[PDB]
RNA sequence: CACAGGUGAUCAGGUAGAGAAUACCAAGGCGCUUGAGAGAACUCUGCUGAAGGAACUAGGCAAAAUGGUACCGUAACUUC
RNA sequence: AAUUCCUUGUCAGGUAAGUUCUGACCUGCACGAAUGGCAUAAUGAUGGCAGCGCUGUCUCCAGCAGAGACUCAGUGAAAU
RNA sequence: UCGAUGUCGGCUCAUCUCAUCCUAGGGCUGAAGCAGGUCCUAAGGGUAUGGCUGUUCGCCAUUUAAAGAGGUACGCGAGCUGGGUUUAGAACGUCGUGAGACAGUUCGGUCCCUAUCUACCGUGGGCGUUGGAAAUUUGAGAGGAUCUGCUCCUAGUACGAGAGGACCAGAGUGGACGAACCUCUGGUGUUCGGGUUGUCACGCCAGUGGCAUUGCCCGGUAGCUACGUUCGGAUGGGAUAACCGCUGAAAGCAUCUAAGCGGGAAGCCCACCUCAAGAUUAGAUUUCCCUAAAGAGCCGUUGAAGACUACGACGUUGAUAGGCAGGGUGUGGAAGUGCAGCGAUGCAUGUAGCUAACCUGUACUAAUUGCUCGUUUGGCUUGACC
């Protein structure tokens, strides 16, 4: 029930030797040094911080440098939480390691990523809005968002209509990720399939929750 | 080359030598064509009216007349499924796309043999 | 399009209280001692120990 | 969106803003300081620069690409004749541009532009 | 990719020369046909004393399409023409000679007649 | 109103061009009295568009399309 | 029928499907001969219908260019 | 309501009901099977495109699992349209002597408003959360999602005189819908490369540039993008609806019910995804700091982040941006020179020259240890420990 994080390098293809091209998308995977374990004593849940990547000391805060210092390990780029349970606390100890050896060829993933933002955008883009006439005398509405509501009957708008305002640049999870290849000298990670974000963004890729 | 370094990893490892060809070439690609259970090779001829380089990627589309209808075929160059490119006549083309060609079907759709 | 009551002077005040004037930030240049706005040249044209005239 | 997109507007077309940026840079060539706005002294560092550079190995090709792209001959002259070979060692940044606080008619941000080594 | 009021040529000896689709079947809102798909089709000419008239309304497979037909390589294959070959009530071919190639596609039970009679098969 | 309207006559350069059309220039005259950024939605004005090709719609509205010269050739009908 | 209420009359044609269209019938609510009748070549920014071509009209919208919108500085309305 | 509450239809966008159209669970059947018919439960999803007509409707064609009935100012014109109705022109039929008239017809006929408040979609500022800070988080709760066809197999079995033809199990493949993504297939690609028409200029030739929609035309990088790719809608748990019970008395029998014990639906509550402590009950954990600290902010270089913000990165102890360097990609064969040709032109040098936004590096330029905010051990009461 425990991931890792990684960076979106890119997608590419594998081809098989019945010729069938299969969409990837690469994955660096630095070390995931294990930075604090919580327990249910403690914590009241049971789960696992790890950090990854890099900082440079002036950009450590003095209380991160303490909680770094702390585990062992260096200041990476972010921290992250997973949740585990008994099972998942049986190797894993602070200051400890966590590798792409978590997954195997073959195995389903679930990766979460944050999307591409696009900025403000209309009903048209943002909630597959139909456009209304381009021509026969349509005046200045051509992607308008339409009727909003009822007559006096309600005489509002009700809660959660669809309309303009920020796309993309949120969490978004896609299952059912097949990973491709694992290796883990070179931190690699090839997935099956499109990844949300772009090519640099912190990636998290776990078990698959379906199974 | 054009992509990230970790990415031409995974790329490079795929790479099927082919014998080079320009646009304008009159090629023929062998594929492997499997019927049940057996696997055979069809011959694809025509000419090289199109290609994109981008390594891994790189794809080049035939164009050739089958009884009649006009066919194209953009094979994608280091894919297994083709076995082998030979090029018969070398040709002359003063550009890299011949899309101009789609218009064309006899003594018109003929291109120069490059010597 | 328009109002069904004028806005009283309190609410016209409250959608004001975000207008502010923005101050700049301002250093000593090392050489002439003069102040200036940071990351520009001075009045005379001194920026970082350099001159430009 | 404008991902990864290079390039000004400005709020002109392609043809005004090509025109302006040659303008400007022979006017840099030729006084070797200008003050123009601070997004424009950004943006005539990307036209500005690669002249430099083409500039640094004199060949007939490369005086008529540079006069190609600039129209002046009298700039051309002088760009071949002491640029390149005042910047023959100097992988780049050819010009620095200094803030200068902010124009009176408008309010616009300004810069100079000044080449290095004696302008 | 063929909609309904698209032409098609016809790549048999059924006695129609076009044919134009008023519906693709296979679904509530399906939008488009693509080779091995099988449509509505009204024959728009008809060759004289053949089989078929101007007018009837009956069943097609697409059999090739100028939007092309993806490979699971990641190729595409494209034609100059979109095509059709007529059915009988039962969705079975009614022709005897095959005009131009098919694909692989029609690879299966119902269309293995139009793959053996076709000049050429991609 | 220092207002995209209206206001009679006269003069009539060049290269293309039938032309006082049009395009680019001469003489001459101007840059139209807010600018600077940014480069969201949405609006206006344009350009390009896979496959399809009127399925849109009250209606092909709008758009797209055609477009020159020479020659060949040209139907119903006609008051010739 | 620019005239027919009943009425989308009936029959034929055209479409896969045609309250519109064309042909015909005559049961003309409620045509008809200078408030002219029936036709008619040519003509019409006239009405109806049908095709070819052509297309962002549409399936289903995408990308791009300029002017706004947005931010800064200056000036500074409106109806209510 | 007449000191004005805009009409029918369409478009766009919906929201609710259940008297349910499909899908789900059932009882009865004139239920053999396959199909149905009725009624009970069930509102979670889903629930065509066209021809005609201004139509709603309706008929028709072809589909679909199905093409539900309704409410919402017969939802929705300060969101669009303006075909009909319903101004002024004109005509026909008809009525009137007439001016004129007609739920008769016909041709034609200006749809304004920059949004204050409520609402809603987003995105910030402030303050608070028992000293302050940097992070990581629990989840009270909220939203999203919930559809379904066909093929094979069981099995040509059960059933049936035949015709035909299963349940229950299992495997695959679609349609519609949604999300992410750009490797591929394409589209676009007005600071990329060429070709080319007219004209003007750079003294001239050559070579180039301006202008003509980017002049036009042919390609095309990155980005963005669908029609391209990949993924998703769970076969699980709990309690239930109708319905079916087990045992069982009231009521020696019977009886699902009164005591007690079961089964049971796409519905309910979880489970999946997203948001979530202003959950003022403001939660938890790990570190850091307190005679201006820990930090935060301004400023600067900026980003597949973005309206402004915010958010992410970096500021010399530096690859943050530009440049530069080396690649890649695209275009397709630069200029000059030479050769061949009367010349247009062709060939060679040489896959050349040019090359946006791409990749990998590199301090050359620009990111100034400047300034501001933020302190000084965090009240009291009680208990336990000390």
């Amino acid at each position: 029930a425990i991931g890792l994080v990684g960076k979106k390098c890119g997608m590419t293809r594998v081809f098989t030797e019945a010729g069938a091209s299969i969409p990837v998308t690469v994955v660096e995977i630095s070390a995931n040094r294990i930075t604090q374990v919580k327990n249910t004593d403690v914590d009241g849940y049971q789960a696992i911080q790890v950090t990854t990547g890099t900082r440079r000391d002036s950009r450590v805060t003095a209380a991160q440098k303490g909680h770094f210092a702390k585990a062992g390990v260096a200041a990476g780029r972010g921290v992250w939480e997973f949740r585990a349970n008994d099972s998942d606390l049986e190797g894993r100890e602070i200051g400890g390691e966590i590798l792409a050896d978590l997954f195997e060829q073959g195995q389903m993933v679930d990766v979460t990523g944050n999307s591409k933002g696009k900025g403000f955008q209309g009903g048209v883009k943002r909630h597959n809005f139909s456009m209304q006439d381009a021509t026969h005398g349509n005046s200045v509405s051509h992607r308008a968002i339409g009727s909003t509501g009822q007559n006096q009957s309600p005489g509002k708008v009700f809660k959660g209509k669809k309309m303009p305002g920020q796309m993309g640049n949120k969490r978004v999870t896609v299952q059912g990720l097949e990973v491709i290849s694992v290796d883990v000298e070179k931190g690699l990670l090839v997935i099956k399939g499109a990844i949300p974000g772009a090519t640099g963004g912190d990636v998290i890729v776990r078990p698959s929750v379906k199974a | 080359s054009n992509k990230h370094l970790l990415v031409q990893a995974v790329e490079n490892a795929q790479i099927i030598e082919r014998p080079s060809f320009g646009p304008g070439d009159t090629v023929v690609v062998q594929v492997k064509v499997r019927e049940g259970e057996r696997e055979r090779l069809q011959a694809f001829e025509g000419i090289v009216i199109a290609k994109r380089n981008r390594g891994l990627n790189s794809a080049f589309t035939v164009r050739k007349i089958s009884s009649g209808v006009g066919v194209e075929r953009a094979f994608q160059l280091h894919s297994p499924i083709i076995e082998s490119i030979e090029v018969k006549r070398r040709g002359a083309v003063r550009r890299a796309k011949l899309y101009y060609l789609r218009e064309r079907s006899g003594k018109s759709a003929r291109i120069r043999e490059k010597l | 399009a328009v109002q069904k009551s004028r806005k009283s002077r309190s609410r016209r005040d409250m959608r004001r209280s975000h207008h502010h004037m923005t101050v700049a930030e301002l250093s000593v240049d090392a050489t002439t001692g003069e102040k200036h706005r940071r990351h520009h040249m001075t009045k005379d044209g001194f920026y970082r120990g350099r001159q430009l005239f | 969106m404008r991902h990864r997109k290079s390039g000004v507007k400005l709020g002109r077309t392609s043809s005004h803003r090509k025109a302006m940026f040659q303008n400007m840079t022979n006017s840099l060539f030729e006084h070797e300081l200008i003050k123009t706005t601070l997004p424009k002294a950004k943006e005539l560092r990307r036209v500005a620069e690669p002249l430099i550079t083409m500039a640094k190995e004199d060949s007939v090709a490369n005086r008529r690409l540079a006069f190609s792209r600039m129209r002046s001959k009298t700039m051309v002259g002088k760009l071949f004749g002491t640029l390149g070979p005042r910047y023959q060692n100097r992988p780049g940044g050819y010009l620095r541009i200094v803030k200068c606080g902010n124009r009176d008619g408008d309010n616009a941000p300004m810069a100079y532009v000044e080449l290095v080594d004696r302008d | 990719m063929i909609q309904v009021e698209s032409m098609l040529e016809v790549a048999d000896n059924s006695g129609a020369r076009r044919v134009q689709c008023i519906k693709v079947l296979g679904g509530s809102h399906r939008r488009y046909a693509s080779v091995g798909d099988i449509i509505k089709v009204t024959v728009k000419e008809a060759i004289p004393r053949g089989r078929v008239k101007k007018g009837d309304v009956m069943n097609a497979v697409v059999v090739r399409t100028k939007k092309g037909v993806r490979r699971p390589d990641g190729s595409v294959l494209r034609f100059d023409d979109n095509a059709a070959v007529l059915l009988n009530q039962n969705k079975a071919p009614i022709a005897t000679r095959i005009f131009g190639p098919v694909t692989r596609e029609l690879r299966g039970d119902q269309f293995m007649k139009i793959v053996s009679l076709a000049p050429e098969v991609l």
